């Protein structure tokens, strides 16, 4: 086609679906991660996630307005890669990469995964 | 804006 | 922080709403412009334009699933206006750049006004 | 990936 495009476009959308996460506005699931309760929106999730693109494509569990986790899925490790999915910023530290990687595996991020495997083998 |  | 970051990470997110709206999956308003109905992701509306980010933050408007627009919105400027917020793509030509920046101006898109009045100088 |  013969478009323009804006460069910051969708870095913008990005940063403005997080301050409507931060503000609880029109979130519409909670994700239950041992005794953790994240909520978000649906739509990111799938959008970043090969699970919850599966999950809520289902049509009986597209209506559920609660998920609940693996019980061997970590709340800190869960809580880093939301984070990631609303910002593209991953807090990667020595003693949280265990964690996100088996989180990540889980939730199907194949680019967190790979970024992972990339720092343990350096170390 | 750019052309992509 | 001491985070990394993924260039590609929030285009990718985008991509994926796109993709979600092409299939109907997870849309829950429809926008009525004149004869025509547009399906989308309130979330995704809010993030890119002004007016829709005051709608569904009013605690009546929040909960409606049908918005009707102003009888003078052309939905062919709204079409292209929603492409733009799903894509970072606008598709500006001779023949629609007028009913465009008029739809910009009222959607409250920044961005895209400001680029209708630099190729309006120019002609 | 990058340092942002
Ligand atoms: C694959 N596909 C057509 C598609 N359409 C829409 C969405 Cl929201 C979606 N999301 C999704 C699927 C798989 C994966 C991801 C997102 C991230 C990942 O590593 N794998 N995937
Ligand atoms: C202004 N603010 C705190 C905010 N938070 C969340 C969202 Cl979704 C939002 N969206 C929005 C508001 C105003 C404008 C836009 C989006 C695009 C624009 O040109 N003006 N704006
Ligand atoms: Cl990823
Ligand atoms: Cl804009």
């Amino acid at each position: 086609d013969s478009c323009i495009q804006f460069t910051r476009h969708a870095s913008d959308v990005l940063l403005n679906l997080n301050r409507l996460r931060s503000r609880d506005i029109l979130t519409d699931v909670v994700i239950v991660v041992s005794r953790e309760q994240f909520r978000a929106h649906k739509t990111v999730l799938m959008a970043c996630s090969g699970l919850f693109y599966s999950i809520f494509t289902d049509q009986l569990k597209c209506n559920l307005s609660v998920i609940n986790l693996d019980p061997e899925i970590n709340p800190e490790g869960f809580c880093i890669l939301l984070d990631f999915m609303y910002t593209s910023r991953l807090n990667l530290r020595e003693g949280n990469i265990m964690a996100v990687m088996a989180t990540a595996m889980y939730l199907q991020m194949e680019h967190v995964v790979d970024t992972c495997r990339k720092f343990i083998k350096a170390s | 804006w750019v052309i992509p």
